[PDB]
RNA sequence: UUAACCAUUGUAGGCCUAAAAGCAGCCACCAAUAAAGAAAGCGUUCAAGCUCAACAUAAAAUCAAAAUUCCAUAAUUUA
C-alpha cells in the first residue's frame, strides 16, 4: 500500500482499495463542493456548543438524561 | 354508564341521574367539600355511603367518583365496616353460579376495624400494667366531630 | 432473529463464533459458510465485513452484507494491526482531514447502516467516534 | 380468526376507541399470534366485524364501546 | 417522677387548624404556563407550511432506522418522512397557521409530508402496507378521510 | 417523582481476550434518526438474548395516638 507523505496527502488511497478498484488521484479542492471539506471536524458538540434551537442539542440531551438514569441504575 | 347487551354483543352507554342542584358549599374539588360533609359521616350512613358502591359492594374507582383521597379512604373503610356489620343487605357478595353462604348462624357485629377471619383471639389479657388494647373504630376517622367530653376511646 | 456478526472474509469457518452459535437457534452451518464464502469472492480476503443475518423460526437464512468496516480500515490507515490495551489516551497513528472525507464518500453507497444521509456530518462523526474507539487521533492535518 | 374487518370514518366524528382498537389489531406482534387472521383497514358510526370460519360472526360497534372491551371480547373469541 | 412527664407534655406545640385543607380548597391560582418543547414548535411548523398534504398512517410499531430508509424511499418519491414526538404536536395547532385541526392529530402516526401533487408518488407509498389504519391526508390542509383523500387526492 | 407502553441502524467499536459484541477484562464516550445509553440490572461455551432508561400515550402532590392458672368486669357521644 502507500506509504508516500506526497502520494497520501495528493492520492485518495483510502478510497477504494479492492483489486478492481485502482486507487483513484485527488482531484483539486475548488473542484469539490465547498461542504464536502467543510464538515464537522471538531470535538463532539457539547451543550454549550449545542444552539438551544437545533435538534442535536435537544437530542443529545436526551442522550445525557439517559445517561443519568444509567448513572444511578448503575449504583440502583 | 357503558352496559354491554349479547356471537354479536352491542354496548349501549346510557344517561345517569345527576345530583341534586345548588349544592351546598360550591366551589368545593370534591363532593364531600361541596356538600359541607367532611366531618359529618359515618359507617352508619349507609345512604351516602351506598352512593359509591356497586351493586354488589364493591368499591368504585376514584377517577369516576372524582372525591379526593382523604375521603375515599375514609368512605372505603365506611362501607367495609357496614359490610361487616350486615347493614348493606342489597349488596351481598355474587354468587357465582348456584353457591349458597356458610348457611351457619352469623354473630352480629358493628364498628369492626379488620375482618374477623385475620383476627387470632387474645389468650394473654395482661395485668393492670400489662394489660392489652383491643383497637375499635378507624384512624381514618378521627378528625370526625366528636360530641363527648373527651376524645372517643379506640382502644378497648 | 437478527444476528450481526463482523468475521472476517477470508476465514468462513471460524467454527464457534459463528457455527453453533447459529446453529443453537437450528439451522445448516455448512450452508451459511457457503454463502459467506459467495460474499468473500467478491470482497478482498482478510477484511472484517458486517453481515444482518436474520435467522426466522421457520430454519432460513436472510444474508445481508454492506461496506467493509471503517474501523479496522482506521487501524489499517493508522499502521496499527493490534491498538493500545486502552485505547481512550492512548495513541499510535494519526488520519489527515482529507483521507478522512475520501472513505466516507464510498460509504454512502449501501443500503444498510444508513448509508443515505446527503450531508456527510453523520458519516464523518461516526468514522470519528470509531477513531475514538480506536488507539487513533484524528487530526485536521498533519 | 380468519379476517378481522375494522372500519371508521376521520373526516366524520372519529371515535378514539375503535381506532386505537385497530392499532392493536393491525400489530406485527398481533398478526404473528392470530396468523390465520386477513387484516384490513377499513378506514373510510364505527363498525367492527370480525368473520371466523366455522360460521361465528362478531360485530361490534366503537362508538359507545371503549377499545379494552372490544379487545377482551375479541381476544376470548380467538380461544373459542 | 411523675411531675417531670408532665413537663414534657406541656412543651408540645399547639398547632392551629386551617380552615379548608390543600385538597377540598377553593380552587386556587395556579403557576402560569410555560412553553419548554420551543424548539419542537419550528419543526414542525416548517414542514406543514412547506407541505400542503400530509397524509397520515398510524405507525405499524415501526423501527426508527426503517424511517431513515422511508425517508430515503420516499426521497425516491420526492416526499420526506419529518416526524417528531406527538405530545409537543398538540399544541401545534395553539401556535401554527391552522387552529381546529387538534381532533385530526389525535393519536400518534406516521406524518408523510409532501409539497408538490404527485398523486402517484403518494398512493405507492399507500400500496406498501394498507393493513396499517391510514387516516388519511389532509390534501390543501382540509379535513379528509381516507376515502376522502382518494376522492380529493387526484 | 410514578404510575403505562415500547424498543431501530452504524461498529461484533479498539484491548493480551480462542471469543467475548452495552453487558471477562479494557476503552474513550460519538451519529443518524421522532427515539436508543457506545449501556443500567439480567443472560452469558462467546453471542443470540429479558427488561430499565429512549420516544410517543396514563394519572397523582410532616409522624401517630419459659415451663401450676388468663387475670376486675366492661365500655367509642345529652351539653
Ligand atoms: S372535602 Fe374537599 S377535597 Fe375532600
Amino acid at each position: 500500500v502507500c506509504t508516500d507523505p506526497t502520494q497520501l496527502t495528493t492520492h485518495a488511497m483510502g478510497v477504494n482499495i479492492y483489486k478492481e478498484g485502482q486507487d483513484v488521484a485527488l482531484k483539486a479542492d475548488s473542484e469539490y463542493p465547498t461542504w464536502l471539506f467543510q464538515v464537522n471536524l471538531g470535538p463532539p458538540k457539547k451543550l454549550e456548543e449545542l444552539e438551544p434551537e437545533s435538534r442535536e442539542y435537544w437530542r443529545l440531551l436526551r442522550k445525557q438524561n439517559i445517561w443519568r438514569h444509567n448513572r444511578l441504575s448503575k449504583n440502583k | 354508564l357503558r352496559e354491554v347487551v349479547k356471537t354479536v354483543i352491542e354496548g349501549r352507554i346510557t344517561e345517569t341521574p345527576k345530583a341534586t342542584p345548588d349544592p351546598p358549599n360550591p366551589s368545593g374539588q370534591c363532593p364531600i367539600c361541596r356538600w359541607n360533609l367532611k366531618h359529618k359521616y359515618t359507617y352508619e350512613d349507609v345512604l351516602l355511603l351506598s352512593q359509591f358502591i356497586r351493586p354488589y359492594g364493591g368499591m368504585l374507582p376514584r377517577r369516576v367518583t372524582g372525591l379526593c383521597r382523604e375521603e375515599h379512604r375514609k368512605i372505603e373503610e365506611c362501607v367495609k365496616m357496614a359490610h361487616r356489620a350486615g347493614l348493606l343487605p342489597n349488596h351481598r357478595p355474587q354468587l357465582p353460579e348456584g353457591c349458597l353462604p356458610k348457611d351457619k348462624p352469623k354473630l352480629n357485629r358493628y364498628l369492626t376495624r379488620w375482618a374477623p377471619k385475620s383476627v387470632k383471639p387474645i389468650y394473654k389479657k395482661g395485668h393492670r400494667w400489662n394489660k392489652v388494647g383491643m383497637a375499635v373504630g378507624s384512624p381514618l376517622l378521627k378528625d370526625n366531630v366528636c360530641y363527648s367530653r373527651r376524645p372517643l376511646k379506640m382502644m378497648h | 432473529g437478527v444476528i450481526r456478526s463482523i468475521v472476517r472474509a477470508g476465514q468462513a469457518i471460524p467454527g464457534p463464533p459463528l457455527g453453533p452459535i447459529l446453529g443453537q437457534r437450528g439451522v445448516s452451518i455448512n450452508q451459511f459458510c457457503k454463502e459467506f464464502n459467495e460474499k468473500t469472492k467478491d470482497i478482498k480476503e482478510g477484511i472484517p465485513l458486517p453481515t444482518k443475518i436474520f435467522i426466522k423460526p421457520d430454519r432460513t437464512f436472510e444474508l445481508k452484507i454492506g461496506q467493509p468496516t471503517v474501523s479496522y480500515f482506521l487501524k489499517a490507515a493508522a499502521g496499527i494491526e493490534k491498538g493500545a490495551r486502552h485505547t481512550g489516551k492512548e495513541v499510535a497513528g494519526l488520519v489527515s482531514l482529507k483521507h478522512v472525507y475520501e472513505i466516507a464518500c464510498v460509504k454512502a453507497k449501501d443500503d444498510a447502516f444508513a448509508m443515505q444521509d446527503v450531508p456527510l456530518s453523520s458519516v464523518v462523526r461516526s468514522i470519528i467516534g470509531s477513531a475514538r474507539s480506536l488507539g487513533i487521533r484524528v487530526v485536521k492535518d498533519l | 380468526v380468519k379476517l378481522v374487518r375494522v372500519q371508521f370514518c376521520p373526516f366524520e366524528k372519529n371515535v378514539e376507541s375503535t381506532r386505537t382498537f385497530l392499532q392493536t389489531v393491525s400489530s406485527e406482534k398481533v398478526r404473528a399470534t392470530n396468523l390465520n387472521c386477513s387484516v384490513i383497514a377499513d378506514v373510510r358510526e364505527p363498525c367492527v366485524d370480525v368473520l371466523f370460519g366455522d360460521g361465528y360472526r362478531l360485530i361490534m360497534r366503537g362508538a359507545h364501546l371503549t377499545t379494552q372491551e372490544m379487545l377482551s371480547a375479541l381476544a376470548s373469541h380467538i380461544r373459542d | 417522677h411523675f411531675q417531670r412527664q408532665k413537663l414534657m407534655a406541656i412543651t408540645e406545640y399547639i398547632p392551629p387548624k386551617p380552615a379548608i385543607n390543600p385538597r377540598c380548597l377553593p380552587p386556587p391560582p395556579k403557576p402560569p404556563k410555560e412553553e419548554s418543547v420551543r424548539l419542537l414548535r419550528q419543526d414542525i411548523v416548517a414542514v406543514f407550511r412547506d407541505n400542503r398534504m400530509i397524509a397520515v398512517c398510524q405507525n405499524v410499531a415501526l423501527s426508527a432506522e426503517d424511517k431513515l430508509l422511508l425517508r430515503h424511499q420516499l426521497r425516491k418519491h420526492k416526499i420526506f418522512i419529518k416526524v417528531f414526538p406527538s405530545q409537543v404536536l398538540k399544541p401545534f395547532l395553539e401556535n401554527s397557521k391552522y387552529r381546529n385541526l387538534l381532533p385530526l392529530f389525535v393519536g400518534h402516526n406516521l406524518l408523510l409530508v409532501s409539497e408538490e401533487p404527485k398523486v402517484k408518488e403518494m398512493v405507492r407509498v399507500l400500496k406498501s402496507v394498507p393493513f396499517l389504519p391510514l387516516l388519511g391526508g389532509c390534501v390543501d390542509d382540509t379535513i379528509l378521510s381516507r376515502q376522502g383523500l382518494v376522492d380529493y387526492a387526484k
